[PDB]
DNA sequence: GGAAGCCACATCCTCT
DNA sequence: CAGAGGATGTGGCTTC
């Protein structure tokens, strides 16, 4: 369906099975794209776009930057932070996340 | 209406002319032909020159570089742009305002529909 | 049904 | 290379 950008991370921020190519950050909503490519790769696929990649997938993400969906933690390499209000559209605090998940950090 | 035949309207103001805009642009797109408002009396070098463009949609459209100065009888608009969308089906009305003293108006009606895509290709 | 709108990218590019 | 945004066409959907 009309699948979008940040809703498809989040899918993957919530399964996981994906933990070793992206994963959250321990710190609130903000998360780590520690395999680009794996990422893009998994997003083109999705969206029928085998040329898909980090540097087209993170211009997705940039656009975001002005609608407060997300925005980029300066200084971390591939990282970014949900700045949208998640507990209201998935009921948990990121602790609460972090722990269904046994995010580590 | 001469040297540049198809390249000037006319406003309802009998003092100035303004370049032909396209029918209809893409918002924030940049104009194919650079917006120019030509003063056939004397307007002394420097005058400012302001374009608002709006209608029943918006009483006040977003633009971009809507100020120029007039420069030998030209104001030449180095990329103006339109913002605020002018709904379906209908275009903006620009205000021309010449800033001499007294100020002067000119008005361009239904002058351009601007759509979030613009111009495009059939589906 | 279908043109005309809007929103989201997908691509490419230029700088920092 | 990573990362900001600008420019412009396309896919999905909604409005009239």
């Amino acid at each position: 369906g009309p699948i979008q950008l940040w809703q498809f991370l989040l899918e993957l921020l919530t399964d996981k099975s994906c933990q070793s190519f992206i994963s959250w950050t321990g710190d609130g909503w903000e998360f780590k794209l520690s395999d680009p490519d794996e990422v893009a790769r998994r997003w083109g696929k999705r969206k029928n776009k085998p040329k898909m990649n980090y540097e087209k997938l993170s211009r997705g993400l940039r656009y975001y930057y002005d609608k407060n969906i997300i925005h980029k933690t300066a200084g971390k390499r591939y990282v970014y932070r949900f700045v949208c209000d998640l507990q209201s559209l998935l009921g948990y605090t990121p602790e609460e996340l972090h722990a269904m998940l046994d995010v580590k950090p | 209406l001469a040297d540049h035949p198809g390249e000037l309207v006319r406003t309802d103001s009998p003092n100035f002319l303004c370049s032909v805009l396209p029918t209809h642009w893409r918002c924030n797109k940049t104009l194919p032909i650079a917006f120019k408002v030509v003063a056939l009396g004397d307007v002394p070098d420097g005058t400012l020159v302001t374009v608002m463009a709006g209608n029943d949609e918006n009483y006040s459209a977003e633009l971009r570089n809507a100020t120029a100065a007039m420069k030998n009888q030209v104001a030449r608009f180095n990329d103006l742009r339109f913002v605020g969308r002018s709904g379906r089906g209908k275009s903006f009305t620009l205000t021309i305002t010449v800033f001499t003293n007294p100020p002067q108006v000119a008005t361009y009606h239904r002058a351009i529909k601007i759509t979030v895509d613009g111009p495009r290709e059939p589906r």
